[PDB]
RNA sequence: AAACUGCGAAUGGCUCAUUAAAUCAGUUAUGGUUCCUUUGGUCGCUCGUACUUGGAUAACUGUGGUAAUUCUAGAGCUAAUACAUGCCGACGGGCGCUGACCCCCUUCGCGGGGGGGAUGCGUGCAUUUAUCAGUGGUGACUCUAGAUAACCUCGGGCCGAUCGCACGCCGGCGGCGACGACCCAUUCGAACGUCUGCCCUAUCAACUUUCGAUGGUAGUCGCCGUGCCUACCAUGGUGACCACGGGUGACGGGGAAUCAGGGUUCGAUUCCGGAGAGGGAGCCUGAGAAACGGCUACCACAUCCAAGGAAGGCAGCAGGCGCGCAAAUU
């Protein structure tokens, strides 16, 4: 699955952004490429369209299913799960548990 | 501009705090309360400046914090809470209970009151009305709201509440002959007996006042405080009576005290 | 942005005005609320001190109310017909404060069944759909027809609401302000003002 | 004596007038009950607001204002605007160098309600400070005295 | 709490009315 | 420690550019508005999974892009005081209703008048369209309180899904707190009303009214009153008692420089009020800003650049340059 990147300038790629360049948007909370600093502040900032071409430095791809091969680095390896759940419910849900 | 101040310069805060120039630039500025910024008194000031139990803010900060000063009954760790008339300060480890009350020269006096008398305190009721589902409410100059008072307490009037139970004890008409005191102008602290009120619909009245020596004074009806039924107070009064003395008088006696006492 | 002060206003002898400060955010102002007729379209503006205002845009449903018999429905908004202000607010159909709507009677209408004990009014080429005569004639004891026979005695129902209800429309004044409540209630016209508007829209016409 | 005048119907909001009515009960038009209250000061309702028939939500009397501030004083100048009249009040002002007084003077667009008919140019009308009415109008007028110099 | 202030207040309402009502029953006696 | 959340960052400090009934001062009003916080503090007043509910996401772990920033993306986890859409609890209710049964006063002829009863309807002052009492107030309310008919917002609406070391009571109860939260109380305010008072100038005498100029009516908007804005209507409104126009090396005041008495000058400057943050303009958040040690543009300057881009605002404290007769320690 296409997940984003950057462009040659490291600009990230916008997900809803549908053009093969660079625009300005009017970022703010709740957006991604921008973190406010204070609340209320919305900055403009240059963000990459989501459509894929050659002019990007980096492309972020997620393995959605699984071939008849593993990738030396990337499928043998297991890299451990930890820190289980926390809240009361996640814990009766997860170990399968009852009322009592 | 752009919303509310949170300091005071040290020159613009009230007067008969008895704040000096050279201290600093800045005076606690009084947090909101029940009592106005102007006609009050922040437990600072009445720590540090009057009872001198603490020299700096910072001590005073430690009283507080020790959770040692009972402002009507209630432990108050604001060091800038706003005290005002009438308000009961209690300190149970050094065993001493202050009643705020004017002295004659316009001044929050230190009055210290035995504990019996710290279990009340006189509330000059401010409006009186009807809500929720026809319940009569008694607003104060303290802030407090009362429901279900008395009927026959109208606007003017002085109750005396428990500070306990914060209910209503008793209550004086505001009526010709009763004793008062002045909370505000030129004859603030002064206390005597309420001898005629002039009334000026749409603006405000005047109550005409006479001391127990036959000095009579007037001031606004805002400022009257009726104490007592009669001339009788029903608080203990500070070490003068509310009599104001004439310049003069104050030098007589001044002199016959440093003449007689060596 | 839109501002409401004075101090860009004219002197009361004509002067100009030469302003001390900019725009403050305490004297702006929003853009109207065109209230038109549609399916229910309310935004939330805040305002002053952190509280709400409903900026209705689109309302079809109001809480009219009919005066004289005290009898208060939620009805339908059909049309407007007369605005005392600007016709450009009939022909583009906004709701605004008092503007003269057409509402359903239905509500009204059948409010008065509940009610009607009244000899033969309006009855000539009937109905006949069942199960709607109970509402009209019904089984009833003795001294409830004698209670529905007292209030009978005090029906007395306008010819001009006659007239109108026979069409299923209600000229009734809009005495909400929609843009900035969200709601468009108001009063079904009787009386003197019935009339009075009622000359006004066929004079417009 | 046509009231509605305007594009809107003209009625007192406090007044309802639809109520039902009795046929064998009423010949004529019976009543239009009457909305009027006392302003304060001991200033009385004039007659013609009781009984009178005027529409007017900026009336002392019978309309939407509240008196409440200054109590003032002029001369009536201007009659030239609806409901609406021109006063000059006139004053000394001290100049303190020269120990002597100067003529001032200062016109107040006052309201005027219908209750008080046939003022004239140079009568003396006390005003009441109320809420802004317009751009200029702050005061209303309360009570009219006919000029020493009239019929 | 509420329901014991009502009913102490309803008791002092009755008693103050009804003192009320003996004050102007004398005055109207004169 | 980090990080999420909350709060503050709208105070303070600086400067006096603009600004001549403007600001400001005394006086008065908000019965024409809003108000974080403090303090009293409606907080079982709703009549048919509650022994505790749900997408998440930071910190953290790992993969990175860009010459570059307090730039951030992808992946793996995990919390709550961003947020309750419960009615096991007052669960018998009470109150007001489109009415299947009931009994009466001289009488077997339609007789005028009384109380219970269910499937079927509803039940709070912040939100607008309603009588007699008109609970309690004001000088004065279209005030407060009450009653009936209804309504109640995609961008919903208040009636609590959480922490604190002692060990104690005849599947249950309990004491102190903390934090939230509608709403009432002017605590701090803010805003808006011009009652009176301001420098020089007529070589400024008439000014305002496609563009609101003065008023009226109805609305819009606004926190609210109001030509604040719109539509229609009426021609008004202000001036030699200086309007209007121009100038000011004009921020206003408290106040400061001689004492005959009277005055003449000054007040950028530590207190109060106002305004501004290079010049304009427009906004987000918030109770409060048209905020600039917040954001977004344009205008004028100006910094780094790998030339793709990125980042600016000392009239804060110090310090530089410049300007100058003229003013201090990074």
């Amino acid at each position: 699955r296409i997940s984003g990147g950057n462009d040659k300038q490291g600009f990230p790629m916008k997900q809803g952004v549908l053009t093969h360049g660079r625009v300005r948007l009017l970022l703010s909370k709740g957006h991604s490429c921008y973190r406010p600093r204070r609340t209320g502040e919305r900055k403009r900032k240059s963000v990459r369209g989501c459509i894929v071409d050659a002019n990007l430095s980096v492309l972020n791809l997620v393995i959605v299913k699984k071939g008849e091969k593993d990738i030396p680095g990337l499928t043998d390896t297991t890299v451990p799960r930890r820190l289980g759940p926390k809240r009361a419910s996640r814990i009766r849900k997860l170990f399968n548990l009852s009322k009592e | 501009a752009r919303g509310p101040k949170k300091h005071l310069k040290r020159v613009a805060a009230p007067k008969h705090w008895m704040l000096d120039k050279l201290t600093g630039v800045f005076a606690p500025r009084p947090s909101t309360g029940p009592h106005k910024l102007r006609e009050c008194l922040p437990l600072i000031i009445f720590l540090r400046n009057r009872l001198k139990y603490a020299l700096t803010g910072d001590e005073v900060k430690k009283i507080c914090m020790q959770r040692f000063i009972k402002i009507d009954g209630k432990v108050r760790t604001d060091i800038t809470y706003p005290a005002g008339f009438m308000d009961v300060i209690s300190i149970d480890k050094t065993g001493e209970n202050f009643r705020l009350i004017y002295d004659t020269k316009g001044r929050f006096a230190v009055h210290r009151i035995t504990p019996e008398e710290a279990k009340y305190k006189l509330c000059k009721v401010r409006k009186i009305f009807v809500g929720t589902k026809g319940i009569p409410h008694l607003v104060t100059h303290d802030a407090r709201t009362i429901r279900y008072p008395d009927p026959l307490i109208k606007v003017n009037d002085t109750i005396q509440i428990d500070l306990e139970t914060g209910k209503i004890t008793d209550f004086i008409k505001f009526d010709t002959g009763n004793l008062c005191m002045v909370t505000g102008g030129a004859n603030l602290g002064r206390i005597g007996v309420i001898t005629n009120r002039e009334r000026h619909p749409g603006s405000f009245d005047v109550v005409h006042v006479k001391d127990a020596n036959g000095n009579s004074f007037a001031t606004r009806l805002s400022n009257i405080f009726v104490i007592g039924k009669g001339n009788k107070p029903w608080i203990s009064l500070p070490r003068g009576k509310g009599i104001r003395l004439t310049i003069a008088e104050e030098r007589d006696k001044r002199l016959a005290a440093k003449q007689s006492s060596g | 942005g839109i501002s409401r002060d004075n101090w860009h206003k004219r002197r009361k002898t004509g002067g100009k005005r030469k302003p001390y400060h900019k725009k403050r955010k305490y004297e702006l102002g929003r853009p109207a609320a065109n209230t038109k007729i549609g399916p229910r379209r309310i935004h939330t503006v805040r305002v002053r001190g952190g509280n709400k205002k409903y900026r209705a845009l689109r309302l079809d449903v109001g809480n009219f109310s009919w005066g004289s018999e005290c009898c208060t429905r939620k009805t339908r908004i059909i049309d407007v017909v007369y605005n005392a202000s600007n016709n450009e607010l009939v022909r583009t159909k906004t709701l605004v404060k008092n503007c003269i709507v057409l509402i359903d009677s239905t509500p009204y209408r059948q409010w008065y069944e509940s009610h009607y004990a009244l000899p033969l009014g309006r009855k000539k080429g009937a109905k006949l759909t069942p199960e709607e005569e109970e509402i009209l004639n019904k089984k009833r004891s003795k001294k409830i027809q004698k209670k529905y026979d007292e209030r009978k005695k005090n029906a007395k129902i306008s010819s001009l609401l006659e007239e109108q209800f026979q069409q299923g429309k209600l000229l009734a004044c809009i005495a909400s302000r929609p843009g900035q409540c969200g709601r468009a209630d108001g009063y079904v016209l009787e009386g003197k003002e019935l009339e009075f508007y009622l000359r006004k829209i066929k004079a417009r016409k | 004596a046509d009231i509605q005048t305007e594009r809107a119907y003209q009625k007192q909001p406090t007044i309802f007038q639809n109520k039902k009515r009795v046929l064998l009960g009423e010949t004529g038009k019976e009543k239009l009950p009457r909305y009027y209250k006392n302003i304060g000061l001991g200033f009385k309702t004039p007659k013609e607001a009781i009984e009178g028939t005027y529409i007017d939500k900026k009336c002392p009397f019978t309309g939407n204002v509240s008196i409440r501030g200054r109590i003032l004083s002029g001369v009536v100048t201007k009659m030239k605007m609806q409901r609406t009249i021109v006063i000059r009040r006139d004053y000394l002002h001290y100049i303190r160098k020269y120990n002597r007084f100067e003529k001032r003077h200062k016109n107040m667009s006052v309201h005027l309600s219908p209750c008080f008919r046939d003022v004239q140019i140079g009568d003396i009308v006390t005003v009441g400070e109320c809420r802004p009415l317009s751009k200029t109008v702050r005061f209303n007028v309360l009570k009219v005295t006919k000029a020493a110099g009239t019929k | 709490k509420n329901k014991e202030e009502a009913a102490e207040y309803a008791k002092l309402l009755a008693k103050r009315m009804k003192e009320a009502r003996e004050k102007r029953q004398e005055q109207i006696a004169k």
